[PDB]
């Protein structure tokens, strides 16, 4: 799990992998770990895979109901808000580590909330297990307003440097481009570990396996 | 009539109900009279006072209430359930802060207004509270605003507006006044502020009778003028 | 985390460092550990991030709606005291260090204390945090009775800088404030 | 009337008169007066013995709400009572959240929206009292408050309660307030009582003057007229 | 004696009350929705009491999810309660099934909200009757409910002042199948029909479903339309 | 593990235009067993299957409880549930228990109600869905079947090929688990008919 955001000198990139693991084996091979906030927020996800689905929805539905009452685009620090409030609630029994970034009225905005409710502000932000190896990419490689591909170029750099080290991925990186008018969101940016080919014949014949007992329901 | 004797919150075979109707005339036992004009970047409220007494003091009587930093408002109606409206007001603007991180639109504030009345009218057991409420503020990318909530549970926005014993000698002034095309440069709008309610009542006072409260795209803060001031814009529409 | 508040004639001083860590790894390299909450009472919180954070809301929202009803700029010693209710109260849920400083009309500089206890106290000075321990001697041979705001904004420089060299939980950047009557002079320095 | 019975119900022309009720229900009590001078607040109330075996001090309408906040209340007297215990208990929640003395603007809006509820429900009733507040402080100066049985609370610089309301406040305001010392308020504040109604359609009354301001240093309580009984001494002065 | 509560009956028939608020639905502003053969078009008639009033202040045409439209006919302050009680009922489906409520789906239950202040005794119903539109899988859908608790599927149908002219007008005025353009022609035809002064693009207020989503026009977009309208 | 108190394995897998799901029949005691009978899939309307594994209270009670939900869903609305409604309804009803969870790992196998689109999923413990493409596994025995399906599935397979790859998938992956086992059964649905298979395994 390795999740990452910048912010150029318009708007904002989010970076995330694709595994799912259990123990010490792979069980997802593409798992999306960009959620949907609003159409300008989005948010990435890292540690308890089922408490950052179940939050993400939640305030999700709170700022469509917020917004279409006011009637105007949300702002990211009502989703700050809200966020930090409920998580200190739960004295960080639901472990959730999340990236939030989007771009309001008053320009874009990147933050990181930990799973007992601090939150901090900052150009740029690594979260996750992998988080160690991404922020050596920016810590090296950052400098303030940069541009469209550069940002990207750094991002999809940040998040290579957390597959190549343990609990990466089968590889797909992930990037949400947000700014201040165009929204992009991109799955299969990169795909740099590529499955070799099966050199073996498998070859299965139509009976092959006993069977004892045999049922046919037609349908409609 | 058809008498139903409107006793309790039910409805009449004409369609309607009383009780809700009988606290806009609820109103007019203040004996007082309210104007908020909005013409441009600045918004004015300006309201009489009535001090019978030289033993009542001069500074707990006004009714301008500074509700937030950005927002102030005047009331009109009765004034023990007036204050008690403010207090709700000051108090649903904190949440809104609290909640969500930034400071409360002036337009969000009505609806919160408007819907603690209504549970009044649908759900029975409490009287709805006579008393009228004006709010001012500045929005970004919205300019100023005026807003009226009514006891009833109703609000809109709107330019020009008159509360108290006198509204609608007041806004057949105003539609007299606002159907040209002026671009109210703060002491066009002062001025009309006075002089709208300077062909109703016929008084004459020496400057000290009145409050202003204002606020502008220069200072967005909510500003209660000074009486020197005050005797100032009154010689200074006004030769 | 190295905190420190120095009051003079005028007004009162504060600073602190940044490097929010967590284990051995700094998850912040810069971190505003300094909090406004009226518009002339700051608070600087150490001990847990996820607590201070939750505490400090709080009492701007009950500070702030407090001196909307009154019409009055609101006492430092007012500001001290919700903090004290929040700590004493939930006490064994909360590790908070906060130390409020401020300018007041009635009363000008003050600095007040809490500790992880629920205890509030005045001082002339007061510092706090993990870092604390080691500038500790330091700074009461070195604070004098009748400094100018200069020399205050001297001696905190030279007094967080010790730590900071000094205590692995501590350093980064010196973020400096100085309260008066007349407004805040906020400032970031290193040296 | 017949619209007249519930507080939650308007009149046809749009008033409550169980308010209205209440209201001339104080008006039946004796009168009880109030006078802040530069430097304090001099209370005053007119109270007579019911009988003979009334024992010189008791039931009184000069209460104590806190350390420098008293009450000079008039109507039901029972009705104060209970109403004086939400004032004694409001400044406790104060001391207690925020470590220092209740203002007594703060302390005027507490106590009136506790009356105003009172004013919305049909299950209860409206308070048939009326009462004053007076305190001093070096910060804030003298202040003197007033609140009906609506709710409607604000400031003056002397009020009268009871039968002769419009009849005491003639005179109160022929005096030069804005100067005199509160020593001097209290030989004042003798007359004022004594001109109305000493024993025309009653028997006899009793003096009662409680006192708060720079000379008690923030204090309140009673006078010391048991020294020196001046007010009497004064008031009576008056024969001719 | 009959016509002062809520909790029980008349002899013969019903209930009083709810007949009675159904009077004040027929004092309201005029309303008229149309159910077109690939959209749904809702109208209605705006108009303020002086020119101070700013017509972009409050909305009639109002959205509760990005497919589903509403307007009423009746008293303005009781529509926006059951709209606030809409817009979270319907999210509470969407954090369930993690899918967009079908139109048949709210109309059941938002019924039964305006159910439960028919109930005793000391509650008033609602003085609101309702139009909600939608397009859910293909086929469009537009539904009324009324105060009662019941509701229907109108192919077109009006309500407010001067419905019964609307009603014998529509009923000469339907055919199964226009498009949605020219459903918009013949809804301000009628709205036109029963109306006092020049209809301007601020006296009325129309928003339609398409399959693409609900949206409500724009002044500039209203203008257009009443712009060479017949 | 509480997990491994029962034993259990559910496989579904996805072909052209049809989907396979198969389990085992072995209920028992840590060690003893019990009896060869007990069932693990459940069906959830036509052409829709689901499969339970893990603590044998939990797969009878949330079939249940499922069961429970489903009905009312589908006499409020007259269609029927679509396969990404159920998803969602399973994985509410597992995060409802958050902190007192049931001991389960479902799997959702069926095609779509209008169109031939198949679908498979398999959700956590606590109701974490995950869609894929080719095949779903839960049980004791998971790591045996991921090395059996990572190198018998093919993408477009015909019925009659995607029987044979889950069964030799299900029976060489449980004959090396110990407490799984006593014959498999096997559930291959389509958009004509529905075919139900039980295979000759070892009952040691």
């Amino acid at each position: 799990t390795t999740i990452a955001g910048v912010v150029y000198k318009d708007g904002i990139v989010l970076g995330a992998d694709t595994r799912a693991t259990e123990g010490m084996v792979v069980a997802d091979k593409n798992c999306s770990k960009i959620h949907f906030i609003s159409p300008n927020i989005y948010c990435c996800g890292a540690g308890t895979a089922a408490d950052t689905d179940m939050t993400t929805q939640l305030i999700s539905s709170n700022l469509e109901l917020h917004s279409l009452s006011t009637g105007r685009l949300p702002r990211v620090v009502t989703a700050n808000r809200m966020l930090k409030q409920m998580l200190f609630r739960y004295q960080g029994y639901i472990g959730a580590a999340l990236v939030l970034g989007g771009v309001d009225v008053t320009g874009p905005h990147l933050y990181s909330i930990y799973p007992h409710g601090s939150t901090d502000k900052l150009p740029y932000v690594t979260m996750g297990s992998g988080s160690l190896a991404a922020m050596a990419v920016f810590e090296d490689k950052f400098r303030p307003d940069m541009e469209e591909e550069e940002a990207k170029n750094l991002v999809s750099e940040a998040i290579a440097a957390g597959i190549f080290n343990d609990l990466g991925s089968g590889s797909n990186i992930d990037l949400c481009v947000i700014s201040k008018n165009k929204l992009d969101f991109l799955r299969p940016y990169t795909v740099p570990n590529k499955k070799g080919t099966r050199l073996g014949r498998y070859r299965c014949e139509k009976g092959t396996t006993a069977v004892l007992t045999e049922k046919i329901t037609p349908l409609e | 009539s058809a008498g139903f004797d409107r006793h309790i919150t039910i409805f009449s075979p004409e369609g309607r109900l009383y009780q809700v109707e009988y606290a806009f005339k609820a109103i007019n036992q203040g004996g007082l009279t309210s104007v908020a004009v909005r013409g441009k970047d600045c918004a004015v409220i300006v309201t009489q006072k009535k001090v019978p007494d030289k033993l009542l003091d001069s500074s707990t009587v006004t009714h301008l209430f500074k509700i937030t930093e950005n927002i102030g408002c005047v009331m009109t109606g009765m004034t023990a359930d007036s204050r008690s409206q403010v207090q709700r007001a000051r108090y649903e603007a904190a949440n809104w802060k609290y909640k969500y991180g930034y400071e409360i639109p002036v337009d969000m504030l009505c609806k919160r207004i408007a819907d603690i009345s209504q549970v009044y009218t649908q759900n029975a057991e409490m009287r709805p509270l006579g008393c009228c409420m004006i709010l001012i503020g500045i929005d970004e990318e919205q300019g100023p605003q005026v807003y009226k909530c009514d006891p009833a549970g109703y609000y809109c926005g709107f330019k020009a507006t008159a509360a108290g014993v006198k509204q609608t000698e007041s806004t057949s002034f105003l539609e007299k006044k606002v159907k040209k095309k002026f671009d109210w440069t703060f002491e066009q709008t002062v001025e009309t502020a006075i002089t709208c309610l300077s062909t109703v009542l016929s008084i004459d006072f020496k400057p000290s009778e009145i409050e202003v409260g204002v606020v502008t795209v220069e200072n967005p803060k909510f500003r209660i003028l000074t009486e020197a001031e005050i005797d100032a814009h009154l010689v200074a529409l006004a030769e | 985390t190295t905190i420190m508040a120095v009051q003079f004639d005028g007004g009162v001083v504060l600073g602190a460092d940044s490097r929010t860590t967590t284990g051995s790894y700094i998850a912040n390299r810069v971190t505003d550990k300094l909090t406004p909450i009226h518009d002339r009472i700051f608070c600087c919180r150490s001990g847990s991030a996820a607590d201070t954070q939750a505490v400090a809301d709080a009492v701007t929202y009950q500070l702030g709606f407090h001196s909307i009803e009154l019409n009055e700029p609101p006492l430092v010693h007012t500001a001290a005291s919700l903090f004290k209710e929040m700590c004493y109260r939930y006490r064994e849920d909360l590790m908070a260090g906060i130390i409020i400083a401020g300018w007041d009309p009635q009363e000008g500089g003050q600095v007040y204390s809490v500790p992880m206890g629920g205890m509030m106290v005045r001082q002339s000075f007061a510092i706090g945090g993990s870092g604390s321990s080691y500038i500790y001697g330091y700074v009461d041979a070195t604070y004098r009775e009748g400094m100018t705001k200069e020399e205050c904004l001297q001696f905190t420089a030279n007094a967080l800088a010790l730590a900071m060299e000094r205590d692995g939980s501590s350093g980064g950047v010196i973020r400096l404030a100085a309260i008066a009557e007349s407004g805040v002079e906020r400032q970031v320095l290193l040296g | 009337t017949g619209y007249d019975l519930s507080a939650s119900t308007f009149s046809p022309d749009g008033r409550v008169f169980q308010v209205e009720y209440a209201m001339k229900a104080v008006e039946n009590s004796s009168t009880a007066i109030g006078i802040r001078c530069k430097d304090g607040v001099v209370f005053g109330v007119e109270k007579l013995v019911l009988s003979k075996l009334y024992e010189e001090g008791s039931n009184k309408r000069l209460f104590n709400v806190d350390r420098h906040v008293g009450m000079a209340v008039a109507g039901l007297l029972a009705d104060a009572r209970s109403l004086a215990d939400i004032a004694r208990e409001e400044a406790s929640n104060f001391r207690s959240n925020f470590g220092y003395n209740i203002p007594l603007k703060h302390l005027a809006d507490r106590v009136a929206m506790y009356v105003h509820a009172y004013t919305l429900y049909s299950a209860v009733r409206p308070f048939g009292c009326s009462f004053m507040l007076g305190s001093y402080s070096v910060n804030d100066g003298a202040q003197l408050y007033m609140i009906d049985p609506s709710g409607v609370s604000y400031g003056y610089w002397g009020c009268a309660i009871g039968k002769a309301r419009q009849a005491a406040k003639t005179e109160i305001e022929k005096l030069q307030m804005k100067e005199m010392t509160c020593r001097d308020i209290v030989k004042e504040v003798a007359k004022i009582i004594y001109i109305v109604h000493d024993e025309v359609k009653d028997k006899a009354f009793e003096l009662e003057l409680s006192w708060v301001g720079e000379l008690t240093n923030g204090r309140h309580e009673i006078v010391p007229k048991d020294i020196r009984e001046e007010a009497e001494k004064y008031a009576k002065e008056s024969l001719k | 004696g009959y016509s002062f509560s809520l909790t029980t009956f008349s002899p013969s028939g019903k209930l009083v009350q709810i007949e009675y608020a159904l009077a004040a639905v027929a004092g309201g502003a005029p309303s008229v929705g149309i159910k077109a053969a690939n959209g749904v078009v809702l109208a209605t008639e705006k108009k303020q009491k002086s020119i101070l009033y700013d017509e972009r202040s409050v909305h009639k045409v109002e959205p509760i999810t990005k497919h589903i439209g509403l307007v009423y006919s009746g008293m303005g302050p009781d529509y926006r309660v059951l709209v606030h009680r809409a817009r979270k009922l319907a999210q509470q489906y969407y954090l369930v099934y993690q899918e967009p409520i079908p139109t048949a789906q709210l109309v059941q239950r938002v019924a039964s909200v305006m159910q439960e202040y028919t109930q005793s005794g000391g509650v008033r119903p609602f003085g609101v009757s309702l139009l909600i539109c939608g397009w859910n899988e293909g086929r469009p859908y537009l539904f009324q409910s009324d105060p009662s608790g019941a509701y229907f599927a109108w192919k077109a149908t009006a309500m407010g002042k001067n419905y019964v002219n609307g009603k014998t007008f529509l009923e000469k005025r339907y055919n199964e199948d226009l498009e949605l353009e020219d459903a918009i022609h013949t809804a301000i035809l009628t709205l036109k029909e029963s109306f006092e002064g020049q209809m301007t693009e601020d006296n009325i207020e129309v928003g339609i479903c398409n399959e693409a989503g609900f949206r409500r026009l724009t002044p500039t977009e209203v203008k257009d339309y009443l712009a060479a309208i017949a | 593990s509480i997990m491994s108190y029962n034993g259990g394995a559910v496989m579904a897998m996805k072909g052209k235009n049809c989907v396979a799901i198969a389990a085992d029949r072995r209920f028992g005691i840590q060690a003893q067993m019990v009896t060869t009978d007990f069932q693990k899939i459940f069906p959830m309307g036509d052409r829709l299957y689901i499969g339970l594994a893990g603590l044998a209270t939990d797969v009878q009670t949330v079939a249940q409880r499922l069961k429970f939900r489903l009905n009312l869903y589908e006499l409020k609305e007259g269609r029927q549930i679509k396969p990404y409604t159920l998803m969602s309804m399973v994985a509410n009803l597992l995060y409802e228990k958050r902190f007192g969870p049931y001991y389960t790992e479902p799997v959702i196998a069926g095609l779509d109600p209008k169109t031939f689109k198949p679908f498979i999923c398999s959700l956590d413990l606590i109701g974490c869905p995950m869609v894929t493409d080719d095949f779903v596994v839960s049980g004791t025995c998971a790591e045996q079947m991921y090395g059996m399906c990572e190198s018998l599935w093919e993408p477009n397979m015909d019925p009659d090929h995607l029987f044979e790859t889950i069964s030799q998938a299900m029976l060489n992956a449980v004959d090396r688990d110990a407490v799984s086992g006593m014959g498999v059964i096997v559930h291959i649905i389509e958009k004509d008919k529905i075919t139900t298979r039980t295979l000759k395994a070892r009952m040691d």
